[PDB]
């Protein structure tokens, strides 16, 4: 139940090596498939490295750390997540200098963290500046992710979707230029149509349906009223219910409920609005007064959605409906539309401004095509996110892993001390990324990797990668396998952070 | 019933390397070996380990058969073969797990072997000056007697120096067969000395202390009752018939020792025991009688002067006798010994007498003396010396890695592993001295990067640093390092060439 | 015999109690020191927490054994007494039990071991108190600057060590205030470490005062004021509400209009009472009205809006002012003149890049300051702020407790030689009790040497080789107060390196570990029900 000594350090090596050996052959566009058996007898043959290790149950607690850290890796970037776990396994696989040479882990940690700043500065040396204003240069960078998919026939449309989505969310006036896909880039699906009919809405779309037919259908000048409190009778400080037993008491509670409901509606119609968007729900008696004034009733929206609507038309979020002013006019908007497109109502309040947000309109003939375009366009917006955050590109395909590992061999000659032996172990562990690309293509591994290292010691290190498709060597300046710097830096930082985490572990202790 | 089928040929040689890796160096550990005749023995010599340990795997027998060729043409570095070639097969297993073929490692080892034979003449610093002095000889012999008997090298470096100088005017004839070792029980190593001629531990049983006769006859039969080669039915009935055989036995033996006096031989060697009445007849005619019960002591005398051992009871044969100049007695170390000195001859025979209280201790000194003679038996050839203590093992590993880095192609992997197999020999010296081996290798490469050559291990338990080998007087043999690298590479390429072993019936 | 359980007595319950107690020491063996290794705390749910602090290890360690349950309570007696020391008690007391378990096999009764341990503990405090150092050398003489420089070496701030160590030495000596009879301690609140982009890390300045990270807004109002009155208030000068969840009813449309004209008229009445006090420094959490800021640029009051609540608690504590939550005094509206106002000297709006700050100088009773960590990016400024906070608590916890002792293996190595010579002076069946007490104190440099990746047979013995010479002859060639530098693997003087420990963490550790080793050694029979 509890382990101590050197069996935990050698046990954490085999716990992480058995995770990297699962997805060792799952690298590159020529990746192989796996067979996942279900207890109900079914088999899923997915090739996503995030989907393979999620459903696999593990018993070692050190192998549990490989999944939950990589689960946070999917939230940061959406590319190269299986390359982290291979680098996490190969950095911990050289157990000769770990335990067989009787070295303390603090010796290996002081050499691994001294390899981190050499792995960072070398990746910034081989970079290339990016002209972000040109759209034809940003078309070839999404081709590394849109390939082998169903969106390859509409690559020009999917490039126009992801480029216009990342440019509207980027608020560069603060200096830091934050990008928020989960908040300001809410993707919605519209049933019906074809993949070519998909576009980007310039604003916020609300999926609230229409209950009463007496609502505004097409208004050129809408007026949006944003509210927080609900439109019902005012309750007390507690949630107690008002029960009525006597017949005379039924008239007293109903007249104060009718007066409070019609008062919260009459101060909205003094501005003559077109659509009422409130945070909480709407009662049935308030809907009778909302359909009397012939206006749209929208409820159940988030607080993040209310911030983007107020910046779209110039509205202001008011908590109570009895405190509205003249500033809460939604003028300047494009048009109002609640047209049911594909058996689903959609609230169109788009305009011609940039309120630090956007809306992606997904079209498809069925739900199977709508589920394909959603997961493919989400990877397209995450690639262009790292470009606008820092316009620097690193050539992938094993060229970056051989440019850094060549610099670690030259820097190891002038690095004296006992830490020079695991310092060369980081350079040989970085060669596993072009090693499996030869194994996945089918060529000879040791015959081609040796000539790959001979090309790096003489010529330029930014060139001469490995083509995973044809199997032979190709120049990275000719074919577009250019990967972002923010993805390769976050990969190399996390691979060291999980190598410094499992090597610090000496005892396993159970208890609360 | 098959797992790897190429790893079991290497694991059998890795067990053969482990029995001498911890026994390497002046700080190496001893081995409590058991003889086949059920005798307890304590030793640390690498040649006595393989002689008693009957290894049975034929894949590891190639390195043992390479040690028998290592004993030829050089008497230095049998432990060097079992450590370096063991590190060759251990480092070759890291290449085969990647996907490299075994035929690619073979041609890559022979490339780096010929490259290592060119860098080794560049590391020759000093040489012998051929002055035949005891100060020049003992300065180089102090390193060879080390790693055999540590702590008692101040008495051993001077005694073998006085023996090999007496043979060096005889140019082209110096060998280990001219310096014989005879062990005498005594106090310790402080009472040991060196003598000329053939010296036996047993004294002359006769009363003659000096004789100048040249005719020497050796008879292996003891002095007892004579038995006729025919039937010879001898029957006794009364007491007077028993006295006729008792007096007739002494009268016939009086004519038996008279036949030795007729041919002019006053030196007789008897392998067996001598009777008391026959001992009186030898002293009457002035005959020197020396008893030598050992068969190797008798076989040594036949190969030097030519006196053969005859099974008959004193036959007067003039043809099978030897020739010596002067045989006499000398009192050295409170023990009279016999000296077969050569006065008329120039003399090329020397005998180092060793004293000690334990026979298990005196036998380890005999292996340290014969390894000391074999160090200068090599130096009858071209005199080249290399720094020891792991000094040449780092500089050879520094140039081969520098050579294998610039050479492109698939052969760069076997050249890089040929240099790291040389690093195990300072790793064997650092581990046996109680020092962390990872700190000494980093301290050796830091001083060899700046060009400070001739730097080896500092032999100290408390000091993990290094020191200079030129000022310390530590020097090895270049020819001892030349044949050791060539024979271990030829042995390690033989184990990698053989893939599977199949038994066959005769 | 028919009882309600199983019974076991003899020496086999003595050997089982020390094997269960020393196994808990192996849980806190590698986690000792600043280079201690992390250990996984597996919960019953399935999640795991990676902690390396030894105080949180023993809190989550659950071993259902009564010998291990004894060592659980000493963690509660350690934090309530001083607050630090916890796992050093565990390794000492478990090695005390392991050496005493060898005495049971050597035909010694534990009664001589218990009485010998209490005399070895009281003589350990006597040898410690005869070799102390009074809390002094704050200015002019360094064992400080160099004391905080060792804590700062692990980060990227350690490239220029002499530049940043002066910022934390003068900041520690600035927050000193006695406040009870000549105590002087140091508060848990410290200097506010802000950051900016001053094109390099060398443009940091030691500001002798608090710095607020707020912008005053308008420019027509003058930024340099001379008056001393500082006003702090929590109620909003913006349009007020009754409650976030409770609202007032508005039925008539013209009734809605006249309460907005009353809100514009009641803002004119409140500003007449604030400026009648003469307070120019106006700091409001809830915000300032737009027409109310028009009255401040003509009167010259330095009004700052949208100030944080936790920043205002240090501002009102600086000038000695009282935080006003509501302006209504339960029947009307008043400003509480000469009550919520403090005194100051000068408030300058200093031009700092990307955040124009507000500095206050010479308040009533603050003793705090601010360090502006000007740098290049957010990566180097965020790591340097936690480096200043870690270097602040090192100098703080030393210069509180009224005298200190050179620690880090210097205490236990000196006690291993004196208590052995004291053991040969008593006799009377307690010589082996004190001689094994000296060898049991050697586990503190023994676990520190194995965590520093050094040879433990050399690094511990180099400590005792220097401490023995202080007892043989009093000549100055003997090295005295030799500490243990775990970074380079070489013993150095603690007076030059500034490695100091409090006396109450060293005295109560030897007091609690011997009383815990006494209670487990008094167990000779096991009864279960
Ligand atoms: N068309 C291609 N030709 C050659 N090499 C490629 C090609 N596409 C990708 N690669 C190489 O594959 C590596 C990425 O491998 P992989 O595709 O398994 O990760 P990913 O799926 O892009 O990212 P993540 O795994 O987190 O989703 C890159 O370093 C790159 O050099
Ligand atoms: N005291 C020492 N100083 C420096 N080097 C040494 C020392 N002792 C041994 N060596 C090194 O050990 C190697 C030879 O050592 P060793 O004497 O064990 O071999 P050996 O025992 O003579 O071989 P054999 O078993 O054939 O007699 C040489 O490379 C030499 O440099
Ligand atoms: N500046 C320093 N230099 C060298 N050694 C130090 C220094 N500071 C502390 N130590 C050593 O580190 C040890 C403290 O270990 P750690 O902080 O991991 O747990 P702990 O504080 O002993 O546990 P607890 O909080 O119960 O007392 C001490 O024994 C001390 O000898």
């Amino acid at each position: 139940k509890r382990e101590s000594g050197r069996k935990v350090q050698s046990g954490n090596i085999n716990a992480a090596k058995t995770i990297a050996d699962i997805i060792r052959t799952c690298l590159g566009p020529k990746s192989m498939m796996k067979m996942l058996l279900d207890p109900m007898g079914g088999i899923v043959m997915t090739n996503d490295g995030n989907a393979i290790l999620r459903e696999i149950q593990v018993q070692h607690p050190a192998a549990k750390s490989m999944i939950e850290i990589s689960r946070t890796q999917d939230e940061e970037v959406g590319d190269g997540t299986t390359s982290v776990i291979i680098l996490a396994g190969e950095m911990l696989s050289v157990a000769e200098h770990f335990l067989e040479q009787q070295m303390h882990p603090t010796v290996v940690i002081s050499a691994y963290r001294k390899a981190l700043d050499d792995m960072i500065s070398t990746l910034k040396k081989i970079s290339i500046p990016v002209d972000i204003s040109d759209s034809d240069m940003m078309l070839n960078i999404i081709n590394s992710s849109i390939t082998t998919k169903a969106i390859s026939r509409w690559s020009s449309l999917a490039c126009n979707i992801a480029l216009d989505a990342v440019k509207m969310v980027q608020f560069e006036e603060n200096g830091r230029k934050e990008i928020d896909i989960k908040k300001y880039a809410r993707v919605e699906k519209i049933p019906g149509g074809i993949i070519e009919d998909s576009c980007v809405l310039r604003g916020v779309m609300i999926n609230k349906d229409v209950t009463h037919p007496r609502m505004r259908r097409y208004i050129k000048n809408p007026r949006i009223v944003l509210l927080d409190s609900s439109l019902e009778y005012k309750k007390g400080e507690s949630q107690t219910d008002i029960e009525i037993t006597r017949e005379e008491d039924f008239t007293r509670i109903l007249q104060m409920e009718e007066e409070y409901i019609q008062q919260l509606c009459e101060d909205i119609i003094q501005l003559k609005p077109d659509v009422v968007i409130t945070e909480k729900g709407i009662s049935d008696l308030a809907q009778h007064y909302l359909m009397r004034a012939n206006i749209t009733a929208i409820r159940r929206v988030r607080k993040t959605d209310n911030n983007r609507i107020a910046r779209a038309c110039g509205a202001r979020i008011v908590s109570r409906p009895e405190e509205l002013r003249e500033d809460d006019v939604g003028t300047g908007a494009g048009l109002l539309e609640i047209k049911k497109i594909g058996d689903e109502y959609f609230t169109f309040i788009t305009d011609c401004k940039d309120p630090k947000a956007c809306t992606i309109l997904l079209r498809g003939a069925s739900k199977e095509i709508l589920s394909e375009v959603e997961r493919n366009l989400q990877d397209a917006m995450q690639v262009c996110r790292n470009v606008l955050l820092d316009p620097q590109l690193v050539p992938g395909g094993g060229a970056s892993e051989m440019a850094v590992a060549h610099a670690l061999t030259e820097k190891s000659k002038a690095m004296t001390g006992v830490e020079q032996w695991p310092y060369r172990a980081v350079a040989q562990a970085l060669e596993v990324i072009p090693r499996t690309l030869i194994q996945n293509c089918g060529a000879s591994t040791i015959r081609l990797l040796t000539s790959l290292r001979a090309k790096h010691t003489q010529e330029n290190c930014e060139t001469w990668g490995v083509n995973g498709e044809t199997g032979t060597l190709v120049d990275m300046k000719e074919l577009g396998i250019w990967e972002p710097l923010a993805v390769k830096l976050q990969t190399y930082k996390t691979a060291v952070e999980t190598a410094v985490l499992l090597l610090r572990i000496d005892d396993i202790v159970s208890g609360h | 019933g098959l797992e790897e089928a190429v790893y079991r040929n290497i694991q059998a040689c890795k067990e053969l390397a482990q029995t001498t890796r911890t026994a390497y160096g002046p700080n190496g550990m001893n081995k409590m070996v058991i003889n086949h005749l059920e005798k307890l023995f304590v030793t640390n010599d690498a040649a006595t380990i393989l002689r008693e340990l009957e290894v049975q795997h034929p894949a590891a027998k190639m390195i043992v058969m390479a040690s028998h060729m290592q004993e030829q043409e050089v008497g230095d570095g049998t432990n060097f073969v079992l450590v370096f070639a063991g590190a060759l097969l251990e480092l070759a297993e890291e290449l085969l797990r990647i996907g490299l073929s075994v035929s690619e490692v073979i041609e890559g080892y022979e490339i780096a072997c010929r490259k290592a034979h060119e860098i080794l003449p560049n590391l020759v610093c000093c040489s012998a000056k051929n002055l035949r002095d005891i100060d020049e000889v003992s300065s180089l012999l102090r390193t060879s007697i080390m790693s055999k008997q540590y702590g008692n090298e101040v008495f051993l470096a001077k005694l073998i120096a006085q023996a090999c100088v007496s043979i060096f005017p005889d140019s082209g004839h110096f060998n280990v067969d001219n310096i014989r070792v005879c062990k005498i029980l005594g106090s310790g190593i402080s009472s040991s000395s060196v003598l000329h001629g053939m010296v036996f531990k047993k004294e002359t049983e006769g009363d003659v202390t000096s004789v100048k006769d040249a005719k020497i006859a050796v008879y292996s039969c003891p002095f007892d009752g004579m038995i006729t080669e025919t039937k010879g039915t001898v029957l006794i009935k009364t007491a007077e018939e028993l006295m006729n055989f008792s007096k007739g036995e002494e009268n016939l033996m009086d004519a038996q020792v008279k036949a030795i006096a007729d041919t002019g031989a006053n030196v007789v060697v008897t392998g067996g025991k001598v009777a008391d009445m026959a001992l009186h007849y030898a002293n009457k005619y002035n005959i020197m009688l020396v008893r030598l019960n050992s068969k190797w002591d008798l076989r040594r005398l036949c190969k030097t002067v030519g006196a053969t051992a005859l099974p008959r009871l004193t036959p007067p044969v003039l043809e099978e006798m030897g020739h010596c100049d002067s045989v006499y007695l000398s009192e050295v170390g409170d023990t009279q010994v016999v000296v077969f000195k050569h006065e008329k001859e120039d003399g090329a025979i020397s005998t180092i007498v060793l004293r000690g209280s334990t026979d298990n201790l005196m036998d380890d000194i005999e292996r340290a003396v014969d390894d000391g003679v074999n160090t200068f038996k090599v130096l009858t050839r071209d005199k080249r010396l290399v720094p020891g203590g792991g000094a040449t093992e780092i500089e050879l590993a520094k140039q081969i890695t520098s050579y294998g880095e610039t050479c492109p192609g698939l052969e760069q992997y076997a050249i890089k592993k040929f240099a790291e197999a040389f690093e195990a020999i300072p790793r064997a010296l650092a581990e046996n001295s109680g020092v962390k081996a990872n700190e000494v290798i980093s301290k050796l490469y830091a001083v060899h990067q700046e060009g400070n050559k001739n730097v080896g291990l500092d032999i100290e338990a408390e000091v993990p640093a290094v020191k200079d080998m030129l000022e310390a007087g530590i020097l090895d043999t270049y020819l001892g390092k030349y044949w050791a690298i060539k024979l271990a590479t030829n042995a390690a390429v033989t184990v990698l060439r053989v893939d599977q072993i199949i038994m066959a019936k005769p | 015999l028919s009882v309600f359980g199983d019974r076991s007595t003899g020496e086999t319950i003595r050997s089982q109690n020390v094997m269960a107690a020393a196994s808990i020491a192996n849980i806190v063996k590698s986690s000792l020191g600043p280079v201690g290794l992390d250990k996984m705390l597996v919960d019953d749910i399935g999640d795991v927490t990676i902690t390396n602090d030894g105080a949180t290890i023993l809190k989550l360690l659950e071993v259902e054994h009564p010998a291990a349950k004894v060592l659980c309570e000493l963690a509660d007696l350690q934090d309530k007494e001083v607050g630090d020391g916890t796992t050093s008690v565990v390794i000492i007391a478990a090695e005390l039990l392991k050496n005493a378990d060898e005495l049971v096999k050597q035909k010694i009764h534990p009664t001589s071991v218990i009485s010998g341990y209490r005399l070895a503990c009281k003589e350990a405090v006597r040898y410690i108190n005869e070799n102390l150092i009074v809390n002094t050398d704050e200015l002019g003489r360094d064992c400080l600057i160099n004391a905080a420089k060792t804590s700062m070496s692990s980060k990227i701030i350690g490239i220029n060590g002499d530049f940043f160590a002066n910022m934390v030495v003068d900041a520690v000596l600035a927050i000193k205030y006695t406040d009870i009879r000549g105590q002087p301690r140091y508060p848990v609140n410290s200097v506010n470490i802000l950051k900016a982009h001053g094109r390099s890390q060398m443009e940091s300045m030691l500001i002798s005062g608090y710095a607020l990270n707020c912008v005053v807004g308008s420019q027509g109002m003058p930024k340099r004021i001379v008056n001393a009155k500082i006003a702090c208030l929590d109620f909003s000068l913006q349009k007020t509400k009754m409650k976030l969840g409770v609202q007032v009813v508005i039925t008539d449309p013209e009734k809605l209009d006249q309460i907005r004209q009353r809100e514009s008229d009641i803002t004119k009445e409140r500003i007449q009472k604030i400026l009648a006090t003469g307070a120019n420094v106006i700091l409001t959490t809830g915000g300032i009205d737009d027409m109310c800021l028009k009255y401040f640029v003509e009167a010259g009051a330095m009004a700052v809006r949208r100030v944080l609540k936790r920043d205002l608690k240090r501002i009102a504590k600086a000038s000695g002012a009282t935080i006003l939550s509501t302006l209504a005094n339960l029947e009307g509206e008043e400003t509480f003149e000469a009550a919520m106002l403090g005194q100051a000297e000068e408030v300058v709006q200093e031009r700092i890049c990307d955040d124009e700050l507000i500095l206050i100088k010479n308040t009533k009773a603050r003793t705090s300051a601010s360090i502006i960590l000007r740098g290049a990016n957010d990566f180097m400024c965020d790591e340097m702020e936690r480096s200043l906070h870690d270097a602040l608590c090192v100098v703080k916890r030393v210069l509180e407790s009224k005298s200190v002792v050179p620690g880090g293996g210097a205490v236990e190595a000196a006690l291993s030689i004196y208590l052995e010579n004291y053991a040969t002076s008593m006799g009377s069946r307690e010589q082996l009790a004190i001689a094994e007490f000296a060898r049991s104190l050697l586990v503190i440099p023994n676990t520190l040497a194995v965590n520093a990746a050094q040879d433990s047979t050399d690094l511990v013995a180099k400590l005792r080789a220097f401490h023995n010479e202080a007892q043989v002859n009093p000549e100055r060639k003997n090295l005295k107060w030799i500490g243990l530098d775990l970074s380079n693997g070489k013993p150095r003087d603690n007076k030059q390196a500034g490695v100091f420990e409090p006396t109450i963490v060293k005295v109560k550790s030897l007091k609690f570990a011997t009383e815990a080793a006494i209670t487990i050694l008094r167990i000779d029979d096991l009864i279960k029900l």
